RNA sequence: AGGGUGAAAAGAACCCCCAUCGGGGAGUGAAAUAGAACAUGAAACCGUAAGCUCUCAAGCAGUGGGAGGGGGAACC
RNA sequence: GGCCAGUGAGACGAUGGGGGAUAAGCUUCAUCGUCGAGAGGGAAACAGCCCGGAUCACCAGCUAAGGCCCCUAAAUGACC
RNA sequence: GACAACUCUCUCUAAGGAACUCGGCAAAAUAGCCCCGUAACUUCGGGAGAAGGGGUGCCCCCUCACAAAGGGGGUCGAAGU
RNA sequence: UCGGAGAGAGGCUCGGUGAAAUAGACAUGUCUGUGAAGAUGCGGACUACCUGCACCUGGACAGAAAGACCCUAUGAAGCU
RNA sequence: UUCACAUCGACGGGAAGGUUUGGCACCUCGAUGUCGGCUCUUCGCCACCUGGGGCUGUAGUAUGUUCCAAGGGUUGGGCUGUUCGCCCAUUAAAGCGGUACGUGAGCUGGGUUCAGAACGUCGUGAGACAGUUCGGUCCAUAUCCGGUGUGGGCGUUAGAGCAUUGAGAGGACCUUUCCCUAGUACGAGAGGACCGGGAAGGACGCACCUCUGGUGUACCAGUUAUCGUGCCCACGGUAAACGCUGGGUAGCCAAGUGCGGAGCGGAUAACUGCUGAAAGCAUCUAAGUAGUAAGCCCACCCCAAGAUGAGUGCUCUCCUA
RNA sequence: AAGGUCACGGCGAGACGAGCCGUUUAUCAUUACGAUAGGUGUCAAGUGGAAGUGCAGUGAUGUAUGCAGCUGAGGCAUCCUAACAGACCCACAGACUUGAAC
């Protein structure tokens, strides 16, 4: 239940990186929502 | 559906009132045994003058169950009393009058037995 | 496992979940406009759609139906002796959830009820 | 390999068929959205094997990708959603050119074998899965319906592969054996096949004589 | 437990982003990448950029040999 | 002799023995070896077996114990 | 938001009813008010609410105090504290 | 017996705030063999793309408290 | 009965095992948490039962023993805290073991090694007994290896869609009773054939909702107390989730239903052989060949080209810089 | 570019990624494909006789209208509502050897 040993910087800087890029994965999202809300036909966004 | 604890009727006038079922012969599956299969009861309470008295075991038939019971046709017969009739493991049983109905399948194997019934159905 | 259950239930307990959708349809009849989460627009969406095709047969019977759903007295009253003339022959489909951005604080999914 | 070339229908509920004889037998019914037909056959020159390849539920071509629809229209027939070749000894005496069959031929070999993707069960545990068993409910027990032991001490030192964790149960395809054929009706072109078959009525069903 | 802007507050007029938090110019000062959680500023630890390199791998991870490549044009 | 230490239950191997059951990687003593305090090569790995004794440098050579089909050096060399 | 497994707080579970288990532990089950009856023993106080059995919802009616309760009749549900 | 379905709170995913004990460094395979005689760290063979998330707990002689059982100390204390 | 070896084998001898009781005391006292149950393994055989065989003081039916055989199987209870310690009822049989007397970072704590108390006994006494007796909070949000599932990048050398062979790996091939053979063979009779068919089961495994049912907090209906909708009627709320109850579609389940363990074919082990010398007889063997086991391999069923040995082919996608 | 991914509508799929099917003039027409979720209309199915009014009853309560009424995550029909707007990744012919045929 309690760790044995401290991990690396190599594994930790692994999977704060695979934090990170999850979220940069749903920023595209955010920037098609962007490029699409400049004004346009659509029925969102009173 | 007995298990090896039910309390049984008879549905004959072999002697036996109730009696206890204790681990099915035959199929060795014997965690569930319907009808038309025998049982190794041990009599609970008996009228008291037959030679059949207290805690007795002895070799049994379910005649009655209260699980369903499937048939060919497409029917499912279900009594509300679950029913023994005391045997002997050469044919007949020891009782000679029958109580209740029976299913008269069991007849092909237990020919004694449904012959003294008052309803085959 | 889900399989075939297609009742669309929110955060809520069972109680609490009838309030919110009865509370809640009360309010969008009243305003017209609403703003929920999304979920909670697809739960209205049926229950709402029920109410107006409640009213549109106005008799005596429908007319206590209604009246033990909804909260509010009058937002019934006014509503079936008025809406046989608004949705006359719109037969079905009488909401719309015109969406909108999220919550800040949950980034919680949030939309923006009509009726039309 | 397989016996001979099979069909692929579509699960259709249940229901029963009372047999004139008076007995009574369950049943499904299977399907077919749109018409098998062949679409391919290889042989063991050009190709590693012997095969033929039919189709089912034919679509809009919208639906179907430009390779796919190259593909069909090349042996020139319809569009179709699903795709699967049989296998067979190599025997096949097929133009791959919609060679559309049909069952004249499941009434004779009255048992066929069908494989069917069963339907899915999410994340199931231990107890179902494996059909393992439960602690005591009471008596002080802490620990019920839970995995319980995985191995032995210092030596094993590690856990048997292939051990019985929980995990996903459903969603692979599954055969079902030597299950009988039973009245069939052309005029619907509706097939009422004994026993239960694979699938919430609604799935492809591959559909092949057995291999006894 | 909590010390050390500057020699002198000369501690930042004015402008812009501006919920007046915090900043970029302008200005002061020799210097403010000395600007007020401000004097030298080590190591652990957190990043960034450039050079070469790891996805059939096996290792107290270094060492002797050095393929290939990058550097100022034999040494790293 | 002076000035001063550390050490005080060693281990195994060979031999002669006691105890044990001519059992123990057991225990106890006597005479030697290695380890302890000692590297290196053979023994696959492997304190206590074999050769051997490390001041350093050498991209020089001859051998000991052991070895010469491949992984690893060196005859898949001779004849009985 | 979704609604995996699994732990907990809970409801139900066909047929059997302790077979589980160290032990029916933990659940479930009785239960209120009237009315009948209440044993072995005993220090003769107790046991004893022993045990066990029955009715009880609403309407109508007159009596017994004639404040309650009881008697008669009816109606309803599967189930009437 | 022999499980099963269900509601709630957690678990799970997304937005916000954000600990812990432990921690020589870990680039942290299986079987056998060896070895202070029960090794991911040595030898031989097999096996294994890199790296996530959920889930279980057989190992890391896993964490916790310089054992509380046993013994010792010309230890301490209580009682007779 | 005679007959050493069908069977038991006195007297003595030679081994393997490593699990009982032990001997040493080598690791571990800055800690390696004990007995017995639950759940889940997996392995060994010297084999208890199922498959095949000799020999038998085997007529048959039972056997007794050995031989190859670990693929499978190896009940439910009563008593005790107590694995052949045991009676009951079966059953084909109801094995012995290893896995830190498997498994407490998975569970209980009945026992033992805590503080209370008492009985017998020892001690004048405090107290004590590997004697007994009643009570006595066994802690945990996985870093890593391991395992079950599932993904992503990247490799597959242009880039992609489908279909796919299959090296490898996995699950399953299990077992009783009846009937025909046939009351036949065999037997003075009692009894009563394993050569092959046919059915019913059993455990198990994969599924499925047609039926029977469980739950179904979507739902309908009865109803208790109370508050609210002005009021009567009709409703709504409330009673650790819905007050308590009846009924229930779908879903998921089972005590329900459907199916499944195969013509299988190839090598074999024990064993029986065929031809046949070494050895001018013989011998299953030395040459060569035949039969034959639930055991091995393929077949069956499910994955599977990360099989970096990264396969296959029929379609697509663009050569303008 | 072929293909994707995201987005949008959801599922007999699912812990999240996965999967799978949609994504509107959501045909029109002479024998199968273009209804994805909701709503609506109808039918299976469940429960079981609604409300109001009338009648019979002094009153509980019954009775007729009436397999009605509330149910309608299942079946088809229905574009009424929502699949609008988009956005993004993806490239230019796949180095080096000989062999062979014209």
């Amino acid at each position: 239940a309690v760790p044995k040993k401290r991990t690396s910087i190599y594994k930790k800087r692994i999977r704060k990186n695979i934090w990170k890029k999850k979220g940069y994965w749903a920023a595209l999202k955010a920037f098609s929502l962007a490029k699409s809300l400049s004004t346009g036909n659509s029925k969102s966004f009173f | 559906m007995i298990q090896p604890q039910t309390h049984l009727n008879v549905a004959d006038n072999s002697g036996a009132r109730e009696l206890m079922c204790i681990r099915i012969i035959g199929a060795s599956n014997r965690r569930y045994a319907r009808i038309g299969d025998v049982i190794v009861a041990v009599i609970k309470e008996a009228i008291p003058n037959t030679p059949l008295e207290r805690s007795e075991v002895i070799r049994a038939v379910v005649v009655r169950t209260c699980k369903e019971l499937k048939r060919d046709n497409g029917m499912i017969i279900r009594y509300d009393d679950n029913a023994a009739v005391i045997i002997d493991q050469e044919g007949n049983p020891k009782g000679t009058r029958i109580f209740g109905a029976i299913a008269r399948e069991l007849r092909q194997k237990f020919a004694k037995i449904v012959s003294l019934a008052p309803e085959v159905l | 496992m889900k399989h075939g259950r297609k009742i669309h239930r929110l955060s809520r307990p069972a109680d609490q979940r009838r309030a919110l959708l009865r509370g809640l349809t009360t309010q969008l009849l009243k305003h017209g406009r609403i703003k929920t989460t999304r979920a909670k627009a697809s739960a209205m969406r049926k229950y709402v759609d029920k109410m107006i095709t409640l009213a549109k047969e106005g008799s005596l019977h429908k007319r206590r139906q209604a009246l033990g759903f909804i909260y509010e007295k009058q937002i019934v009253h006014a509503l079936f002796a008025e809406v046989p003339e608004r949705y006359g022959d719109r037969n079905g489909g009488y909401t719309r959830i015109i969406r909108t951005l999220p919550r800040r604080g949950d980034n919680a999914p949030m939309a923006y009820i009509e009726l039309v | 390999v397989d016996a001979g070339i099979g069909v692929m229908g579509t699960k259709l509920g249940m229901m029963s068929f009372f047999e004139e004889d008076g007995t009574v037998v369950p049943v499904t019914v299977i399907g077919f959205k749109e018409g098998n037909i062949v679409t391919q056959v290889k042989t063991e020159s050009t190709d590693g094997y012997n095969a033929v390849q039919v189709g089912y539920e034919r679509l809009r071509d919208r639906k179907l990708t430009m390779p796919e629809r190259g593909h069909l229209n090349k042996a020139g027939v319809i569009p179709m959603r699903h795709l699967q070749e049989f296998r067979l000894v190599s025997v096949d005496d097929f133009t791959p050119s919609q060679k559309l069959l049909f069952e004249e031929l499941f009434k004779e070999g009255d048992m066929v074998d069908i494989s069917g993707t069963t339907i899915g069960k999410g994340f199931q545990g231990g107890i179902k899965r494996h059909n393992f068993k439960r602690g005591l409910m009471t008596h002080g027990s802490k620990s019920h319906r839970a995995l319980g032991s995985i191995g032995a001490g210092t030596t094993p030192g590690h856990v048997y592969k292939g051990k019985k964790m929980p995990g996903r149960m459903g969603g692979t395809k599954t055969k079902i054996r030597k299950l009988k054929i039973m009245k069939i009706d052309t005029d619907l072109r509706v097939v009422m096949i004994k026993g239960a078959v694979p699938g919430k009525p609604g799935n492809l069903l591959r559909l092949a004589p057995a291999k006894i």
